[PDB]
């Protein structure tokens, strides 16, 4: 879902274009201005949290429990801005790489970087090796989806 | 006993702003046309801007007949220019007058010749003193005694304005200099 | 993270355009606007006030003074303050 | 419901939508909501744009939390000119009759060095360099952020994590010449400004000049 | 080279109106007379009312009309002033100095008043 | 059997439609002024973000302002009485109860 | 329509300005320096426009007012106004100014004499 | 908008005088003189935008000035037009600057 499905929706129909009003009679207006928006790959940061100083830090799921924070990661996207503009300057393109959100991640996910760590690593993290997770942590509370 | 423990670095007045009514309505277009050293553009402002090299002043001629004199180093010079301005306008063919002349603003400046700790100053007189290094390098002191505003800079330079009386600059400065000396770095 | 531009860019872009010209224009001895009125009303009997404002370069209140002077107005069955030249 | 509150009601959505863009703690936002409510209740400044007031409330709350964010930053999340925010800011200080605090360089050492992913030792070294410089008033002119960035630059130039002024300048937003000037002001004391607990990657003698 | 350019314009303007001359039914020799004639042409107070108590700071306006000044006509690109220091940015200009004729595409200036 | 991925994508699809329209509302504001475009200013990330916070926290399923009634209690807090109890919680199955 | 509205307005204007005497189309063209409107238009204006006007007054060879037919009576419209049997048709404030002079100075004296005003 | 002002020059006037002669001799109609003058206007505007390329620098104290209808009219004194070969100092110059 993270790997493709959200992306398929991003693959689906995000491109939109908009054309300004003609505002008829603005002499030799020529024709009304026009703007188009384009999107590419969607990006995801590892689970992290921004401390009141505005600075980022790693989101330890153990930390998520203690500070009662919601286990989540930043979601990022390739964005493009695109316009013939219905003027002489057609095909002029402008690139963006934009923060779109913080996605709550399932424990033991591929993005749950602890998934590679040994039990010994996990105990080094004070994590339980027989605690596979598979459920989100929301506001420090454990949450499981029922089928 | 002196009035202050520090006293002087006489604060010199640098600018005066005055206004006067010519007592009649005028046609600035005609004025602009006639004048040899004035500017006008209704698309920019409704008044004629006239200048004279005399004391390098500038006048603002409203269609209402009101005028503003600027650039003058003294109230008299402002009065002199404004009077000098009023005459010429009359000399254009208009019933100009010198009705209701008054001073609108005076500007002074001086240097205390020593640096001061603004941090302490903005702290101790936050009620009146005001400063923000992210905003403007000069500290703004709004005195109410004689309702004067001061501008205080890290180099020790000071500017005073909003005055309609020259003594108030001297007075506002007489009150603030000792305090500043007490804030020497 | 995205740079803070101390002032809104588009607003700033707006500023270069804004400084070029103002809508605060002059209006002495009404005449050029009525002549233009004959030109517009020759195409249709009645027009919307905003559209009347578009041909003009003067305040609507002043414009209101003109449209009252040679015409009246309607709702035209569309509420809109639509103006037309006096049939009489 | 009260058409009257609807711009205020929308302003707090816009406050929330303004706090959203940079992941601000809710306690700050709440005081901000309370600040606006207070400013609204005065109505003396009803002749002002709500979004500027919201943005000014925001600048104040950060200072009220002892962690100011630059207007430049505050501008990033709003349409309001820094001038109008400053103007509105003054009006609010006068409106709510409350004092403020002076800025410190170290409060921005954290995120910028973070944005450069600089290790705490460099980050902390910069802070001392900055701290020592201001105590000595080595730079009685340049903005403390400009002074801080050059210290950071000096620090980064004292570690393997060197960066070009333009990149730093780009992160701080200040002019690359302003750092260059601020650097010229701190450079005479580059060696002695460093903390006693430091490990050079480049000799102070070998510190570049610009 | 500059006088040549002036000719180019002379040739271009005359030729480009030729057809108009025809439309009037006017003979092209008359057009040549036009060019020929043309080329040959080429070469204190104590009351709010007694304002007159301040008479004469203005100078004589007749300084401005005797063709003592050579003439210049041009569009302006930018005008600047600083109290007494003026700045001028001009373009596309026609100059007539000491009876001579000149032209320019861009002009930048400075002046005090 | 309904799982998180197709379900999340539905909210993702719906909020994106909400997000696309909200940015378009700015695009309407953009044409309204005719002043240059700002992409970052139109952004309202929290809407989806906070929207998801509701679905995920309560277990509820919708925009709460409208559709949600037929999909209450999708999601619940994990049980930690025993590890086996936990594992049972992780593997439990439910139905629309007809 | 516009030209006719322009003709009416000028005629109104010049009359207010001081020319309280009947005019002609040609005289208007002449005075407005618009004589070169074309004989066809000139003619069409003279013998159709100033014919389709429902209130234009033919004095003889000169067109007169349609808006205010009354003379420069200025003050006192009491005889007409008093007629309560028909309310008095009274006069409109616009009509009164058109008649000769601004209403206000006359009105101030009139308010204590014989006239009462409603804002309707 | 076309600048009629450039007809009020030696170039423009020598044309108009020659044309007026053609009108006095009735070799042309007045209407013909107008179209040719109109064409000359269009033609001289074009030549400015095209054939003209040279730029000049100037210096001179301001003597008098005026501004109306987006057109400035100055008269400067002790002026100096600067060019690498045709340096020209002048006691006074009148400057008209249309928008």
């Amino acid at each position: 879902f993270i790997q493709m499905s959200v992306q398929r929706i991003v693959e689906d129909a995000p491109p939109i274009d908009l054309q300004a009003e003609a505002q008829h009679a603005s002499g030799e207006v020529e024709e009304p201005p026009r703007y188009l928006l384009k999107f590419e790959q969607i990006y995801l940061s590892k689970p992290t949290h921004w401390e009141r100083d505005g600075a980022p830090s790693p989101m330890m799921p153990n930390e998520a429990r203690l500070r009662n924070l919601t286990y989540s990661a930043p979601l990022y996207v390739d964005i493009t801005k695109t316009v013939i503009k219905e003027g002489e300057e057609q095909l002029q393109t402008q690139h963006q790489k934009t923060f779109i959100g913080k996605i709550p991640i399932m424990l033991r996910s591929t993005y749950c970087l602890l998934n590679g760590l040994t039990d010994r690593d996990l105990c080094e993290l004070n994590e339980c090796p027989l605690d596979p997770g598979g459920y989100f942590i929301i506001n420090g509370s454990e949450k499981v989806l029922i089928a | 006993t002196p009035a202050s423990e520090s006293s002087g670095i006489v604060p010199q007045l640098q600018n005066i702003v005055s206004t006067v009514n010519l007592g009649c309505k005028l046609d600035l277009k005609t004025i602009a046309l006639r004048a040899r050293n004035a500017e006008y553009n209704p698309k920019r402002f409704a008044a004629v801007i006239m200048r004279i090299r005399e004391p390098r002043t500038t006048a603002l001629i409203f269609s209402s007949g009101k005028m503003v004199c600027t650039g003058a180093k003294s109230e008299e010079q402002s009065r002199l220019a404004a009077r000098k301005y009023a005459r010429v306008v009359q000399k254009l063919g208009f019933p100009a007058k010198f009705l209701d002349f008054k001073i609108q603003n005076m500007v002074g400046s001086c240097d205390v010749k020593f640096p001061i700790r603004l941090e302490g100053l903005v702290l101790t007189h936050q009620q009146f003193s005001s400063y923000e290094p992210e905003l403007f390098p000069g500290l703004i002191y709004r005195m109410i005694k004689p309702r004067i505003v001061l501008l205080i800079f890290v180099s020790g330079k000071v500017v005073l304005t909003g005055a309609k009386v020259r003594a108030e600059i001297y007075e506002a400065f007489e009150n603030i200099y000792p305090i500043l000396k007490g804030f020497r770095k | 993270t995205n740079y803070k531009p101390v002032a809104n860019h588009q607003y700033n872009i707006e500023y270069e355009r804004k400084k070029k010209e103002d809508g605060k224009r002059a209006r002495a001895d009404k005449q050029h606007v009525l002549d233009m009125l004959f030109s517009a009303f020759e195409k249709h009997q009645y027009y919307n006030l905003k559209d009347l404002v578009d041909i003009t370069k003067q305040p609507v209140v002043y414009l209101k003074e003109i449209l009252k002077e040679i015409g009246v107005q309607n709702v035209k069955g569309i509420h809109k303050n639509t103006w037309e030249l006096k049939p009489e | 419901m009260s058409s009257s509150d609807r711009a205020m009601m929308n302003a707090f959505k816009e406050i929330t939508t303004m706090a959203d863009r940079i992941n601000l703690p809710r306690n700050i936002v709440d005081r901000t909501n309370n600040l606006f409510k207070q400013v609204y209740e005065q109505k003396s400044l009803k002749g002002r744009a709500n979004d500027a007031i919201a943005s000014a409330c925001l600048y104040i709350a950060c200072r009220q939390e002892g962690v100011p964010r630059t207007f430049k930053e505050i501008c990033a999340v709003s349409r309001i000119s820094k001038k109008e925010i400053g103007r509105c800011f003054k009006l609010i200080l006068k409106a709510l009759e409350t004092s403020v605090d002076l800025i410190t360089t170290g409060d921005f050492m954290s995120r910028f060095c973070s944005n450069l992913c600089l290790p705490k030792q460099v980050q902390m070294a910069a802070t001392h360099i900055a701290r020592k410089a201001v105590e000595l008033d080595l730079v009685p002119g340049r903005s403390p952020i400009s002074v801080a960035a050059a210290a950071i630059y000096m620090a980064s130039q004292a570690s393997a994590e060197k960066r070009t002024q333009k990149e730093i300048g780009d992160i701080a937003g200040v002019a690359d010449v302003t750092i260059r000037q601020s650097y010229r002001l701190i450079y005479p004391r580059a060696p002695d400004l460093f903390p006693t607990d430091f490990k050079f990657d480049t000799p102070v003698d070998k510190l570049p000049q610009l | 080279t500059v006088p040549k350019l002036y000719r180019s314009v002379i040739e271009d303007v005359i030729n480009d109106v030729r057809d108009i001359f025809l439309d009037d039914g006017v003979d092209e020799q008359v057009l040549m007379e036009l060019k020929t004639l043309w080329e040959n042409k080429l070469m204190g107070q104590v009351e709010e009312e007694p304002l007159n108590s301040e008479d004469d700071v203005s100078d004589e306006e007749g300084q401005e009309l005797f063709d003592t000044e050579n003439v210049v006509v041009c569009q302006y690109d930018k005008i600047h002033r600083s109290k007494n220091k003026w700045k001028f940015h001009l373009k596309d200009g026609i100059m007539n100095l000491n009876g001579r004729d000149y032209i320019f595409s861009k002009a930048i200036g400075d002046a005090e008043w | 059997l309904d799982l998180a991925g197709p379900l999340l994508a539905f909210l993702f699809r719906g909020m994106f439609k909400n997000l696309l329209k909200e940015v378009r509302i700015y695009a309407q504001k953009f044409i309204d002024r005719g002043k240059d475009f700002n992409l970052e200013l139109a952004i309202k990330t929290r809407i989806i973000s906070d929207g998801l916070k509701y679905s995920l926290a309560t277990g509820n399923w919708g925009d709460q302002k409208k559709a949600h009634q037929a999909r209450a209690g999708v999601s619940q807090v994990l049980n930690r009485l025993t590890f086996a109890s936990t594992l049972s919680h992780l593997r439990r199955l439910n139905s629309p109860i007809g | 329509f516009g030209v006719l509205a322009k003709i009416v307005n000028y005629m109104k204007t010049r009359h207010q300005r001081g020319d309280t005497h009947p005019l002609t189309l040609d005289e208007i063209l002449d005075e407005t320096q618009h004589l070169d409107i074309g004989l066809k238009q000139k003619q069409w204006l003279m013998t159709e426009a100033l014919v389709n006007n429902p209130k234009i007054e033919v004095i003889d060879g000169k067109y007169a007012f349609k808006p205010k037919y009354n003379v420069r009576d200025k003050k006192a419209l009491l005889r007409l106004l008093d007629q309560h049997d028909q309310r008095g048709l009274g006069g409109i404030l616009l009509e009164d100014i058109e008649e000769a002079l601004p209403n206000s100075q006359k009105a101030v004296k009139a308010l204590g004499d014989q006239i009462l005003f409603v804002n309707r | 908008m076309a600048y009629q002002l450039y007809r009020n020059t030696t170039l423009g006037n020598s044309l108009q005088e020659s044309l007026d002669e053609l009108i006095q001799s009735q070799q042309i109609t007045p209407q013909l003189a107008l179209q040719v003058l109109l064409q000359f206007d269009k033609a001289i505007n074009a030549a400015l935008a095209q054939r003209v390329r040279n730029r000049v620098n100037f210096r001179g104290s301001l003597n008098t000035y005026r501004f109306c209808d987006n057109v400035w009219t100055f008269v400067l004194n002790d002026v100096e037009f600067r060019e690498v070969t045709e340096l020209i100092k002048v006691d006074k110059v009148k400057i008209v600057a249309c928008d």
